[PDB]
């Protein structure tokens, strides 16, 4: 049943991610430790990442100790997103290759829409729930540094406006994993037909979990739209990262994610 | 044997 399709998604999304917006909820609204300036980064980095700066690398800059950070979650998300698929129905029978490349140009997608939970309009919660880092804060940074968050900060406050819950957030991400026109795909049919089902779970989930908005289901292939065009932006700033700024150096897994993608 | 397939098949 696709009832049951619905539920095996959701309970793999809550059993993989550390991460749920219930959870996310319950913090930011009350305690997590706020950075909003370059004292309280500083602070937070003793507490909650101490080993980077024992010693350590806290003689680099501050923009270049939050990127090495940001990766360090990056990876962690990688490795959450991969088990969520492989609980996928059907995800672990398609083939292997198709598994990666599917992988590959969704993770950053689903990273993106995932952030929402985590995002209000002054800020983001991070470090598992122990940290929140000001909107503001991340402006401040210097260049290029600061053009990092920005966008997904507006992605994210349109999203959250459509007021979804984790089990439609859940199908959402499987949604996007399981797409079809990713380049490179071996078997593109049977990915369509895993596709269908999963977006057809999502359609129906959606009418009975938000009667009172009869046009979820479009605005939600508009946001996967939009998150396709999201994660261009964000590879090409990372590419001038990388090419600008040498104590930015990109963790092999990320750098494999992020090669021959677009 | 890419870094991506390795956690799949972990
Ligand atoms: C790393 C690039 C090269 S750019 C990039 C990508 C993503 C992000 C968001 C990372 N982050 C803040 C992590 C902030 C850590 C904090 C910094 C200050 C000191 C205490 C620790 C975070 O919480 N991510 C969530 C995880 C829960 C699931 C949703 C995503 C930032 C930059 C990449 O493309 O990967």
């Amino acid at each position: 049943d696709l009832k049951s399709l619905a539920k095996r998604i959701y309970e793999a999304y809550l059993k993989n991610f550390n991460m749920n917006k219930v959870k996310a909820r319950v913090i930011l609204s009350g305690p997590p430790f706020v950075i909003h300036d370059m004292e309280t980064l500083c602070m937070a980095e003793k507490t909650l990442v101490a080993k980077l700066v024992a010693n350590g690398i806290q003689n680099k800059e501050a923009e270049v100790r939050i990127f090495h950070c940001c990766q360090c979650t990056s990876v962690e998300t990688v490795t959450e997103l991969t088990e969520f698929a492989k609980a996928i129905p059907g995800f672990a029978n398609l083939d292997l290759n198709d598994q990666v490349t599917l992988l590959k140009y969704g993770v950053y997608e689903a990273i993106f829409a995932m952030l929402s939970s985590v995002m209000n309009k002054d800020g983001m919660l991070v470090a598992y729930g122990n940290g929140f880092i000001t909107r503001e804060f991340l402006k401040s940074l210097r260049k290029p540094f600061c053009d990092i968050m920005e966008p997904k900060f507006d992605f994210a406050m349109k999203f959250n406006a459509l007021e979804l819950d984790d089990s439609d957030i859940s199908l959402f991400v499987a949604a996007i994993i399981c797409c079809g026109d990713r380049p490179g795909l071996l078997n593109v049919g049977h990915i369509e037909k895993m596709q269908e089902g999963i977006v057809h779970v999502l359609r129906l989930h959606l009418q009975s979990n938000h009667p009172d908005d009869i046009f979820l289901f479009p605005k939600l292939l508009q946001k996967m739209a939009d998150l396709r065009q999201l994660v261009t932006e964000h590879a090409q700033l990372v590419q001038i990262i990388k090419k600008t700024e040498s104590d930015a150096a990109l963790h092999p897994l990320l750098q494999e994610i992020y090669r021959d993608m677009y | 044997p890419s870094l991506l397939k390795k956690l799949l098949l972990a």
